[PDB]
């Protein structure tokens, strides 16, 4: 079944399966291998990747990882993805010095909105945006990876599983612990991690629930039932928050115009409804010039 | 409650989609073992599988799409038609459930007719069948839609709708012929005048592009099943409604008229 495949290395993990790097040795095709065990506890076929699987056959899209191949042995079952230079975690490791340059991230960010956009209208939340989920080619082209969160939504949705995101990129209202969240907890995610390839470091580096959810109050301030109808009538919502003005922006976002900060700022608004969706966001002002630069390894 | 920016595009691929998901309308004359009859046993077991571990109905409404997915390509015996249900629902309940239950939990409701090794591969050979396409559209998720036209959302209308979109899943011939977004259409409208006497909403005509003389053939055949539903030999779906979770809304009766 593998015997086409030859192995190169290892790529990496996330823990769900393991991820190798393979050439197809019949076409020299280079591919990303996602192996995953079965008889884990003999507790059947695992969710992860059910879901995973039926989703992305679902989702064609230009800035979203092509899935190949499944293919069905006993005791592994392997997909095979199309195979990509880097993830933009490592990539804005090693472009730390420099800093990213200005209208690559412009670009980048158009790029994700018009992925994340395409998952929203075929009803499939991702759930796990951060940079080590987001993968760069060589072609100055970014796609969204690792569905193994996403999940298919209702309309309107339901009460949906609360233990989600990565913290650093979770939202207010899974903090604190609402009954229904939707779309807008995605955007929160890319609003972050707008912000984190622009400063260099990242947004929320929040150490614990209450830690992340601070983090948070200390830059937007806390919020009140003007700015987020709803949030003191909440499931895990506490009066005693201590009271947390919100601060400027061009000292959040030193290198950001007036548009950039307009945007991100619409991004990362306390109430979800307000919150801006993907398809509003893409017809943003920001966007006026946006190119296609092409990043420089050296690898 | 929301921002509802993709209700169109959602509502659109939904309609691209149930048509590419939709099961073969004249299978069980093909399946040389099965027949309409047993169909209905299963799917009426199935629910009250559902009612036991509190399962959502949407959960069991993508289990029988995958029944009638999978027994549309696999001649299956008598014998072992109740394994088919039991992955089927398996795969289901993974597929949406926050909490879905254990292997174990499924193959004790099985009167431990199968084993677990038996379950586990049958989970195995449903997605092979399938080509792991379970992201299904059902009945449930065109009404939880429509729902939404509803001003002020009426719990007792909602709570019949739901009622009858599920009887249908009981009944192969007639049901198999209507998409769910039509069996949705059906139901709605038919609760709507049950309970309020209002009528399909010109809001939902302007959606879904459909009007009552495009429904009709489908209303014919729903009313009718709700008329004889003290009659038919499947009665778990009925008592299920009977609760304060949904108002007792299998207790009331039927219209008489619909005018035809
Ligand atoms: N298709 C695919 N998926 C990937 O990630 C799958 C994993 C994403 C993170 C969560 C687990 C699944 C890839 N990673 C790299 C890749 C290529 C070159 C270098 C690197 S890295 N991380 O800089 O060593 C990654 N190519 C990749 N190609």
């Amino acid at each position: 079944s593998m015997e086409n495949f030859q192995k190169v290395e290892k790529i990496g993990e996330g823990t769900y399966g393991v991820v190798y790097k393979a050439r197809n040795k019949l076409t020299g095709e280079v591919v990303a291998l996602k192996k995953i065990r079965l008889d884990t506890e003999t507790e059947g076929v695992p969710s992860t990747a059910i879901r995973e699987i039926s989703l992305l056959k679902e989702l064609n899209h230009p800035n979203i990882v092509k899935l190949l191949d499944v293919i069905h042995t006993e005791n592994k079952l392997y997909l095979v993805f199309e195979f990509l230079h880097q993830d933009l975690k490592k990539f804005m490791d090693a472009s730390a010095l420099t800093g990213i340059p200005l209208p690559l991230i412009k670009s980048y960010l158009f790029q994700l909105l018009q992925g994340l956009a395409f998952c929203h209208s075929h009803r499939v939340l991702h759930r796990d945006l951060k940079p080590q989920n987001l993968l760069i080619n060589t072609e100055g082209a970014i796609k969204l990876a690792d569905f193994g969160l996403a999940r298919a939504f209702g309309v309107p949705v339901r009460t949906y599983t609360h233990e989600v995101v990565t913290l650093w990129y979770r939202a207010p209202e899974i903090l604190l612990g609402c009954k229904y969240y939707s779309t807008a907890v995605d955007i929160w995610s890319l609003g972050c991690i707008f912000a984190e390839m622009v400063t260099r470091r990242a947004l929320f580096p929040g150490d614990s629930e209450i830690d992340q959810l601070f983090r948070i109050f200390r830059t937007l301030g806390t919020p009140d039932e003007v700015v987020w109808p709803g949030v003191t009538s909440m499931p895990d919502y506490k009066p005693s928050f201590p009271k947390w003005a919100r601060q400027d922006f061009s000292k959040v976002v030193p290198p950001l115009d007036e548009d950039g900060r307009s945007l991100l700022s619409q991004m990362l608004h306390y109430d979800p409804n307000k919150r801006i969706s993907a398809k509003a966001a893409l017809a943003h002002p920001f966007f006026q010039d946006v190119t296609k630069p092409v990043p420089h390894l050296r690898l | 409650n929301e921002v509802p920016d993709y209700h169109e595009d959602i509502h659109t691929y939904l309609r691209e989609m149930e048509v590419k998901c939709k099961p073969k309308v004249g299978y069980m004359k093909k399946q040389p073992d099965i027949t309409n009859s047993m169909r209905a046993i299963l799917v009426d077991w199935l629910v009250e599988v559902g009612e036991e571990y509190k399962l959502q109905n949407e959960t069991l409404h993508l289990a029988v799409n995958y029944i009638d997915r999978f027994l549309s390509s696999m001649s299956v015996l008598r014998g072992k038609l109740q394994l088919v249900g039991t992955a089927a629902m398996l795969l289901a309940s993974k597929f949406e459930e926050i909490y879905p239950p254990e292997v174990a939990e499924f193959v004790y409701i099985t009167d431990d007719t199968y084993t677990k090794k038996q379950v586990l591969r049958m989970e195995h050979l449903v997605l092979k069948v399938l080509t792991f396409d379970l992201a299904a559209p059902t009945v449930n998720q065109f009404l939880t839609q429509y729902f939404l036209h509803q001003q002020p959302a009426n719990c007792k209308v909602e709570s019949l709708a739901m009622f009858l979109g599920e009887l249908s899943l009981i009944d192969a011939d007639p049901y198999l012929k209507y998409l769910p977004s039509v069996i949705a259409g059906a139901a709605f409208h038919l609760a709507l005048y049950t309970v309020t006497g209002q009528s399909w909403p010109e809001s939902l005509i302007r959606k879904t592009g459909y009007t009552l003389e495009s429904l009709k053939p489908c209303l014919m055949d729903l009313h009718q099943t709700y008329l004889k539903a003290p009659q038919h030999a499947q009665q778990s779906i009925r008592e299920k409604y009977k609760n304060s979770k949904y108002h007792g809304v299998s207790l009331l009766n039927p219209p008489e008229t619909l005018n035809l």
